[PDB]
């Protein structure tokens, strides 16, 4: 196959598109059945209803939880130069 | 508790430091140019005067690559610290108080967060609401009443096909129209939507 | 450092391991501009659409929303923007989304902000007429929503003779994209200065290393050839030291984005 981002042996080219695992370039990336490559999708899509008289308005909660990790810090090290 | 590789950032800075430490070890044993790697076999098999050369030449290269160890150390240094910049200003405003910044902390509406340590960072577990099972309904942005025009206190204006209650913006709580959540500002000519309906007021029952 | 020759290769080789440490800054260079791109614009998860028929109380958005008659489904400011805008062991490579996928990004994130409001960006999108949202932020900054319904068609004329106005200026005016620039003629003068420094003597008899093979005796061509080296490496390093602040600054200018993007766009400020 021949792409944008140069040659690719031992793949097979679709013409669907699903999301993105094995980012390969140019737009197109590579998964894993035998191994098929394609252009990735951006997502879902869907024509929300506006008008200029109508609204939406919820009736249910739902409480989430969710994690972040973030480093602060690192090893403390030093270096003698006569010995090195 | 089951899956792995949640915590992918520590385990990158860890492996970082330690690789950068394996490979200025591993830079010991390169000659450099010169005729050895060891300084004792070149002192043990020529006279200083020429000697002098090569360990000159071991002296350079070591010095070159620690040199590069110490700049490369100090470009992380400031990386890290930036993101320790960072979690002090979350955990001063998404732990000791509510932020009202979006997405800052949380995938929603923030209500609170918990600190939780980690061997060389911290973990927040932040707490957040997110509203579901929507529905729709029919919209006005003002009421016509007795030539005047209404808007509300707080809330918007809605209708299941008729009755036209008033509710908050983000629970379905209907109401019934009274000129206690409503107030008036001039006659209803200019607005583009207005419509027609009653606002009921208390005073006139309670007269009776 | 070498081009093709197996006697600098040979004595390359017992410098050790610089070669890999190079490639494996590099790396994460491209790896991080990717994330970069990826964490400014990826901020939604369904591409939304605007309706076929556009009465949005009197605003006029048709300059800045897409234009399907274009190939490259590109908006009139977006074009603007893109028109005024200007091999020796070195590779360049694509980036992973392609400019219709940022384009298609752009028009997701905006189409969502104009029907649903600020809503879209917390749950799913909810449906909202325009002007309501516009009394919604008045009600925001402090002025009661009495004055945009009493005033709505002179606030859509004020706004679109804005947006006409910042369309003119942007058209007829260059220098105005000044940092983006920068960058680039920062980008290029680095590499220019990087394969320009392939044509010196660094104490050597000669730059080209076939004359130094062809003219001499490998055990005195050495010396020449160990000069060339290190002179190369030297600049090599340099510029590799050179890449990673300046990765460092367009990293932190991409944060800012973020968050502008965040918070500015998908709620209000
Ligand atoms: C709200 O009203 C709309 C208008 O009828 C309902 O129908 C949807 O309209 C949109 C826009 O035309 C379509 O994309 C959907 O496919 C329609 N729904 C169906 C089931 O066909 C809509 O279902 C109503 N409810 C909500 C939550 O939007
Ligand atoms: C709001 O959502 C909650 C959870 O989805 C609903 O609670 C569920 O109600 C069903 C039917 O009564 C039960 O079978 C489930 O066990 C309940 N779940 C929980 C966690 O208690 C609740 O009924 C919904 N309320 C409204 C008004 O829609
Ligand atoms: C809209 O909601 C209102 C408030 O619940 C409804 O008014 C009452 O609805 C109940 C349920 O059928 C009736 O038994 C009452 O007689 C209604 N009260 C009055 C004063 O009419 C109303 O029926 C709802 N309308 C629609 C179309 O759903
Ligand atoms: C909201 O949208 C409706 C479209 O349903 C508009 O109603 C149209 O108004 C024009 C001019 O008055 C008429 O020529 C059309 O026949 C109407 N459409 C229908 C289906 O009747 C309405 O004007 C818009 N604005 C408001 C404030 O309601
Ligand atoms: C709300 O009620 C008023 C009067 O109760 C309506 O005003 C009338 O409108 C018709 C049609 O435009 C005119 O022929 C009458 O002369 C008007 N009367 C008055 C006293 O203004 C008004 O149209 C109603 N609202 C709607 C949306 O129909
Ligand atoms: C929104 O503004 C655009 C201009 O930016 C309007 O399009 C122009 O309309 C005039 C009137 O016919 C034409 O002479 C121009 O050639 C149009 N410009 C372009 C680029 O097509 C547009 O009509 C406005 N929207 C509405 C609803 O009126
Ligand atoms: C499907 O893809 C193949 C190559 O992968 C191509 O030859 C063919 O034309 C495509 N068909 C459709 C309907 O897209």
């Amino acid at each position: 196959f021949q792409t944008r981002a140069g040659c690719l042996i031992g793949a097979e080219h679709v013409n669907n598109s699903y999301e993105c695992d094995i980012p390969i370039g140019a737009g197109i990336c590579a998964s894993y059945q035998s191994i098929i490559a394609y252009t990735m999708s951006l997502g879902a899509e869907n024509s929300v209803a506006y008008s200029n008289n109508s609204i939406a308005i919820p009736t249910n909660f739902t409480i989430s939880v969710t994690t972040e990790i973030l480093p602060v810090s690192m090893t403390k090290t030093s270096v003698d130069c006569t010995m090195y | 508790s089951s899956t792995a590789s949640a915590l992918g950032k520590l385990q990158d800075v860890v492996n970082q430091n330690a690789q950068a430490l394996n490979t200025l070890v591993k830079q010991l044993s390169s000659n450099f140019g010169a005729i050895s790697s060891v300084l004792n076999d070149i002192l043990s098999r020529l006279d200083p005067p020429e000697a002098e050369v090569q360990i000159d030449r071991l002296i350079t290269g070591r010095l070159q690559s620690l040199q590069t160890y110490v700049t490369q150390q100090l470009i992380r240094a400031a990386e890290i610290r930036a993101s320790a910049n960072l979690a002090a200003t979350k955990m001063s405003e998404c732990v000791l108080g509510q932020s009202k910044r979006v997405d800052f902390c949380g995938k929603g509406y923030h209500l609170m967060s918990f600190p939780q340590s980690a061997p060389h960072g911290v973990v927040f577990l932040h707490v957040t609401y997110v509203p579901a099972h929507e529905k729709n309904f029919t919209t006005a942005p003002a009421i016509c009443h007795d030539g005047k025009a209404h808007f509300p206190r707080e809330g918007v204006f809605v209708s299941n096909g008729t009755d036209w209650f008033v509710t908050q913006r983000n629970f379905y709580e209907p109401q019934i129209i009274t000129t206690d959540n409503t107030f008036v500002s001039g006659n209803c000519d200019v607005v583009i939507g207005i419509v027609n309906n009653t606002v009921y007021d208390p005073l006139q029952p309670e007269l009776d | 450092i070498c081009g093709d020759s197996t006697e600098c290769s040979n004595l390359l080789l017992q410098y050790g391991s610089f070669c890999t440490q190079l490639n494996r800054a590099l790396t994460g260079i491209a790896v991080e501009q990717d994330k970069n791109t990826q964490e400014v614009f990826a901020q939604v998860k369904q591409i939304y659409k605007t309706p076929p028929i556009k009465d949005f109380g009197g605003f006029n958005f048709s300059q800045i929303l897409p234009d399907p008659s274009k190939p490259s489904k590109r908006s009139f400011i977006e074009d603007l923007l893109f028109n005024k805008v200007t091999f020796n062991g070195l590779t360049v490579l694509p980036p992973l989304l392609t400019d219709e996928m940022i384009a298609q990004y752009t028009s997701a994130l905006l189409a969502g902000t104009i029907t649903s409001g600020w809503t879209f960006g917390a749950g799913a999108a909810l449906q909202i007429p325009f002007a309501m949202q516009m009394a919604y932020r008045f009600n925001g900054i402090g002025v009661t929503q009495n004055v945009l319904y009493e005033n709505q068609k002179l606030i859509a004329n004020q706004f679109n003779s804005a947006i006409g106005k910042i369309q003119d200026s942007l058209s007829s005016t260059a220098s105005a994209l000044g940092k983006l620039q920068d960058v680039v003629n920062q980008n290029a003068q680095a590499l220019n200065t990087l394969v320009k420094q392939l044509s010196s003597n660094f104490g050597a008899i000669s730059s080209v290393l076939n004359d130094i093979l062809s003219r001499l005796d490998p055990p005195e061509a050495e010396v020449q050839i160990d000069r060339l080296i290190t002179g190369r490496l030297q600049s090599l390093q340099t510029y590799v030291t050179q890449q990673l602040i300046r990765a460092a600054e367009i990293r932190a200018s991409a944060n800012l984005a973020a968050t502008k993007m965040s918070e500015c766009v998908l709620g209000q400020s």
